[PDB]
RNA sequence: GCAGUCAAGCGUUCAUAGCGACAUUGCUUUUUGAUUCUUCGAUGUCGGCUCUUCCUAUCAUACCGAAGCAGAAUUCGGUAAGCGUUGGAUUGUUCACCCACUAAUAGGGAACGUGAGCUGGGUUUAGACCGUCGUGAGACAGGUUAGUUUUACCCUACUGAUGAAUGUUACCGCAAUAGUAAUUGAACUUAGUACGAGAGGAACAGUUCAUUCGGAUAAUUGGUUUUUGCGGCUGUCUGAUCAGGCAUUGCCGCGAAGCUACCAUCCGCUGGAUUAUGGCUGAACGCCUCUAAGUCAGAAUCCAUGCUAGAACGCGGUGAUUUC
RNA sequence: GUGAACAGCCUCUAGUUGAUAGAAUAAUGUAGAUAAGGGAAGUCGGCAAAAUAGAUCCGUAACUUCGGGAUAAGGAUUGGC
């Protein structure tokens, strides 16, 4: 017949399929264009998202009835201890799209990288790359040949990074091997930087700045099978019907005689790849900097840690990036941060914050103490204590 | 909002779908203000157009003034009691649903209005303001 | 950026968090969370609820060194 | 500029009674009283002034 | 039902801005008839709920050409179905008809979409009242009230999920093909400006917000409570006390964690090619013409960018590859 | 025992402890509950659900066959010692 009313599908096909990701590690599908006029660097980074808390600042937008006051806002904090270096792949452009032609590895690859090349660490002879090593022996001839011909064919250099996983609070021990195009100028400029850097190590200032946007690519939180209602935001049915109500009534007309590609259906929900855009930077953190949650306008000298720390996380004792608001994946979850595909000029994204405050109580309870210190104050002295 | 709303606003929770009925906090005669409609307010299927804190609405007065009862006018919401969140970061509400009785560009047709009212809704409409008290 | 405080609990409040109610006359109470707040609309008096500032004043608990003297005053005479 | 008032506590401005004999009210007439808005006694950045007396010299 | 041709007329004058008689040529298959091919060893009526997709004869939104286009508003026409098209009162209704919001509240198809998807109000068995007709039993395309809505475990489709074999195993990647997404409004300002005798009265650039949609997320606030976590209460049972059992989770206030809400927060990209249309140069046709050759500018279109899958019979780089 | 009580709930005497079992806790169900703001806008229709409730005291309309309507309506109160 017709609808009768008209009202738009429910849920957005560009999302499709809805199937569980291939990975944990959600991959980066794009870099940013290249400008090889630039210094080498890396243009995205590894880090596993902690948790998020709550910040004050005033906000500078002029015209806006909020200009001048204070805002508080939500913001996500992800632990990124520095990211070590350990090769380089190289690719060339085909008539039938990108393909790698070679990589060249370090010397040394630490036991966290090793771990992650095995499905079962405590019985293996850990025999991965002893032979490779040996390359570098003799001479040097024939990583030589590699790094040269990267450097004589190649059209995008990517550098392969892990994370120092031993340095979170995890238990997972395995880290995250992963590659990073690398935009600073020149194919030759870019392998002798991946070369240099071997064994080596990059933090996070070297990639990322104060107010700059950033992308967060990360597989989503899973939820297993979920039905229609839930998963696409189709109307409950009425009280008064049978056989159940979270459902879609009408599957289908009677022809096409084949229920629909397009129509709401049971189904995976969650872990789901996605690469959300254009979240700000309000804190580049340093794990060697006590006052990492302290401010021009706060002083006290505390961390970024809650009291009885990160639910679900821990505690935060490295660098961290500090973004605006929320972040697809969960607590505990490696997450990719990009640097952005365009350069955004709305405002929104150019405004320069200063925090003034950030939120430091317990997360575990409705906490209302930010340090220890201020809890004996406020508190008295108890029947533990002195 | 939109006539004589100088301003723009921030978007509040909405409280008061159509059928509810608030206050009536001025001095017009009316008692109260039955909401059928709210001005601005968009299309979904199934969705009851509802009003926030200094929307004006569509309404009748349920109880009140005979010369005032059996027909629709502009109202202005002035209280909410619905708990909505303002840039500052803050949860409030008030212990009422309110708003007073109003022409097309935003004229109070009363002269008091008893009661708080809430800032955005004196930010909102000048003629407000001024019959304002306590706000917010 | 001010941290306002529990008008039942006595609690610090900082900024974003718990919830602010505006009564009938206009006055304003601000909660640091539904205890405080359902304690309040449940009428409760809060001088009869042991855990609040309100009631430990009243009751005179752990005060000590504030009743301890202290050492304040000059002496002058041009 | 409300004046504060020694003895409220508070860091916020209350309307009180005043009678013969206090802070921040001059009475007109014998017996008169006034409710008056009055500035707590705890400094907040909402004064536009405080008001100090030395009682020891600096160096 | 929709759309043309002729052009007498209408339109102050003026056929064709906008219309159009007498005639006349068509198209459509959500009208209704006409037919009786299929189905009477059965293809479950009407409406509404829900949900998808498609058509265009386009209501809104983008860009345009016309005007009896000064401005504002409106009317006519093109490219256009990318994207929307609602909340109520009465009625079983479809339809109708008012109220009200709105950018707009377009029209249609999909077995007059959609009952092992619902509902069961109407229609259409058996009870029953009335009116009309009948001697009567009974009838009525008249009114009224009450009247059981069955089955999926198969196949395919669809949604998600594993997985043998192409030496083994592992890690990092490519990208064919397929999908794809954002939408609309207001205020400030431009500006009481352009236009106008006046009454009135815009727009581009800039700013702030908002609607509808989407993808997440859980700092905060809110909801949930077998944390049976802490406290309280009734009845009884354990001689009292302590501490407990039972009352299908006995009851109550608070209640962390998790889940979760436009009831909460955050985020939703920018290049090219084109349509209509306005043009350049320019012959045909010594004049003239945006067009024939060649060519510029151009839209909510399109193709990319980007975003989601990743071919389980598409592929690359790399690690280690067993001897009693 | 509680209580108006052969009600419900708990207990003594007597009698049972029979009803395939284990591991998990997806969708959708069945049966049991709760929800901020609004309050029937849902729907043929308030269907379902919620609200009310004992007892003591106060107070109680139209209309009526004078018998009622009437627990009309509407209020207060209730433990322990
Ligand atoms: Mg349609
Ligand atoms: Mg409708
Ligand atoms: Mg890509
Ligand atoms: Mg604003
Ligand atoms: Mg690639
Ligand atoms: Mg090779
Ligand atoms: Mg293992
Ligand atoms: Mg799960
Ligand atoms: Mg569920
Ligand atoms: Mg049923
Ligand atoms: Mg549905
Ligand atoms: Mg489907
Ligand atoms: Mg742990
Ligand atoms: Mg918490
Ligand atoms: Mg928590
Ligand atoms: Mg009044
Ligand atoms: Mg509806
Ligand atoms: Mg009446
Ligand atoms: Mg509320
Ligand atoms: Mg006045
Ligand atoms: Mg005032
Ligand atoms: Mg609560
Ligand atoms: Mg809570
Ligand atoms: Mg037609
Ligand atoms: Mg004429
Ligand atoms: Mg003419
Ligand atoms: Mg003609
Ligand atoms: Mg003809
Ligand atoms: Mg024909
Ligand atoms: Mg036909
Ligand atoms: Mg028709
Ligand atoms: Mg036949
Ligand atoms: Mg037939
Ligand atoms: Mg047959
Ligand atoms: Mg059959
Ligand atoms: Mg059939
Ligand atoms: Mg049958
Ligand atoms: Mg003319
Ligand atoms: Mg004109
Ligand atoms: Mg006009
Ligand atoms: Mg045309
Ligand atoms: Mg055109
Ligand atoms: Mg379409
Ligand atoms: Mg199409
Ligand atoms: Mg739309
Ligand atoms: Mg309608
Ligand atoms: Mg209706
Ligand atoms: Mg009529
Ligand atoms: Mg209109
Ligand atoms: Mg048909
Ligand atoms: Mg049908
Ligand atoms: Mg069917
Ligand atoms: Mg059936
Ligand atoms: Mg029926
Ligand atoms: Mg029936
Ligand atoms: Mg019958
Ligand atoms: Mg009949
Ligand atoms: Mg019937
Ligand atoms: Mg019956
Ligand atoms: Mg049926
Ligand atoms: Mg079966
Ligand atoms: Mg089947
Ligand atoms: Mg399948
Ligand atoms: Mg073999
Ligand atoms: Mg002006
Ligand atoms: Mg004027
Ligand atoms: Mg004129
Ligand atoms: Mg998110
Ligand atoms: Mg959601
Ligand atoms: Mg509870
Ligand atoms: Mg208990
Ligand atoms: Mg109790
Ligand atoms: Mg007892
Ligand atoms: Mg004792
Ligand atoms: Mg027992
Ligand atoms: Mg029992
Ligand atoms: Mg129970
Ligand atoms: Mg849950
Ligand atoms: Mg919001
Ligand atoms: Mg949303
Ligand atoms: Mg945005
Ligand atoms: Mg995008
Ligand atoms: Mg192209
Ligand atoms: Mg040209
Ligand atoms: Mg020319
Ligand atoms: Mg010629
Ligand atoms: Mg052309
Ligand atoms: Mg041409
Ligand atoms: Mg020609
Ligand atoms: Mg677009
Ligand atoms: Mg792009
Ligand atoms: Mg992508
Ligand atoms: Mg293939
Ligand atoms: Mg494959
Ligand atoms: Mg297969
Ligand atoms: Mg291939
Ligand atoms: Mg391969
Ligand atoms: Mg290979
Ligand atoms: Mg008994
Ligand atoms: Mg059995
Ligand atoms: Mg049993
Ligand atoms: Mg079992
Ligand atoms: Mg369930
Ligand atoms: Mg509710
Ligand atoms: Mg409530
Ligand atoms: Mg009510
Ligand atoms: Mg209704
Ligand atoms: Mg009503
Ligand atoms: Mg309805
Ligand atoms: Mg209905
Ligand atoms: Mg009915
Ligand atoms: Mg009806
Ligand atoms: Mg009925
Ligand atoms: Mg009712
Ligand atoms: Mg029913
Ligand atoms: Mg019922
Ligand atoms: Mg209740
Ligand atoms: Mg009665
Ligand atoms: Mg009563
Ligand atoms: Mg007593």
């Amino acid at each position: 017949s017709h609808r009768k009313y008209e009202a738009p599908r429910h849920g957005h096909l560009g999302f499709l399929p809805r199937k569980r990701a291939a990975s944990i590690r959600a991959r980066v599908k794009a870099f940013p264009k290249d400008d090889r006029s630039k210094p080498v660097a890396l243009t995205s980074f590894l880090g596993y998202k902690a948790g998020m808390t709550t910040i004050v600042r005033d906000l500078d937008r002029p015209g806006s009835k909020f200009h001048k006051r204070e805002v508080v806002e939500a913001v996500t904090v992800v632990d990124t201890p520095p990211v070590v270096v350990v090769g380089v792949v190289g690719y060339v452009e085909t008539p039938r799209g990108l393909r790698s032609l070679t990589t060249v590895w370090a010397e040394h690859l630490s036991d966290e990288v090793k771990r992650r090349f095995y499905k079962n660490w405590y019985k293996s002879k850990k025999k991965a790359f002893t032979k490779y090593s040996a390359k570098y022996a003799q001479d040097g001839a024939g990583i030589e040949r590699e790094l040269a011909r990267i450097k004589k064919y190649a059209s995008v250099v990517r550098v392969l990074v892990h994370t120092q996983i031993r340095k979170t609070p995890l238990a997972q021990k395995k880290a995250h091997l992963a590659e990073i195009q690398l935009n600073g100028g020149s194919i030759s400029e870019k392998v002798d930087w991946a070369r240099e850097h071997f064994e080596k190590t990059v933090a996070v200032d070297s990639v990322f700045e104060q107010n700059e946007m950033i992308d967060a690519i990360a597989v989503t939180k899973g939820h297993g099978f979920e039905g229609v209602t839930h998963r696409w935001g189709t109307k409950k049915l009425p009280r008064k019907t049978h056989r159940g109500l979270r459902k879609v009534a009408c599957i289908g007309a009677w022809h096409p005689a084949h229920v629909m590609w397009s129509v709401a259906r049971a189904g995976q929900r969650g872990y789901h790849s996605r690469t959300s855009i254009n979240h700000k930077i309000y804190r580049v953190g340093k794990g060697d900097d006590e006052a990492n949650g302290a401010t021009s306008f706060d002083r006290t000298k505390k961390t970024i840690t809650p009291m009885g720390g990160f639910v679900h996380y821990g505690e935060i004792k490295n660098d961290f990036i500090m973004v605006k608001g929320c972040i697809p994946g969960n607590r505990k979850r490696i997450v990719t941060l990009r640097k952005s595909l365009y350069t955004n000029t709305s405002r929104k994204a150019l405004e320069e914050v200063s925090l003034k405050w950030i939120d430091t109580a317990s997360k575990f309870g409705k906490g209302r103490f930010q340090t220890p210190a201020e809890k004996h104050a406020f508190m008295g002295t108890l029947k533990k204590d002195l | 909002s939109g006539n004589g709303a100088q301003g723009t606003k921030f978007r509040i929770s909405l409280g008061l779908p159509v059928g509810a009925i608030m206050n009536c906090a001025d001095n017009s005669g009316a008692r109260n203000l039955y909401i059928i409609a709210v001005k601005g307010s968009g299309s979904r299927l199934n969705r009851l157009p509802a009003a926030s804190l200094g929307d004006m609405v569509m309404a009748t007065v349920k109880k009140g003034k005979p010369e005032l009862r059996k027909k629709v006018m502009p109202a202005i919401v002035v209280r909410q009691a619905k708990s909505w969140r303002r840039r500052d970061g803050v949860f409030l509400y008030f212990e009422d649903n309110a708003g007073v009785i109003a022409n097309p560009k935003g004229e109070m047709k009363g002269s008091a209005i008893t009661g708080p009212v809430g800032k955005e809704c004196a930010d909102l409409w000048p003629r407000v303001a001024s019959n304002s008290g306590v706000v917010v | 950026m001010k941290v306002e405080i529990d008008s039942f609990s006595g609690a610090k409040i900082y900024p974003g968090r718990g919830t602010l109610f505006v009564r009938g006359d206009s006055k304003i109470f601000r909660f640091q969370n539904s205890k405080s707040a359902s304690l309040f609309k449940q009428r409760k008096n809060p001088r009869r609820i042991a855990w609040t500032v309100l009631f430990r004043k009243h009751h005179k608990k752990g005060i000590t060194e504030e009743v301890a003297k202290k050492r304040s005053r000059k002496t002058v005479k041009a | 500029g409300f004046p504060m008032k020694q003895g409220v506590l508070l860091p916020t401005r209350i309307k009180l009674l005043l009678t013969k004999n206090v802070s921040c009210y001059r009475p007109r007439r014998d017996g008169e009283r006034k409710r008056k808005s009055v500035r707590g006694a705890i400094v907040g950045p909402d004064l536009a002034v405080l008001a100090l007396v030395i009682v020891k010299k600096g160096e």
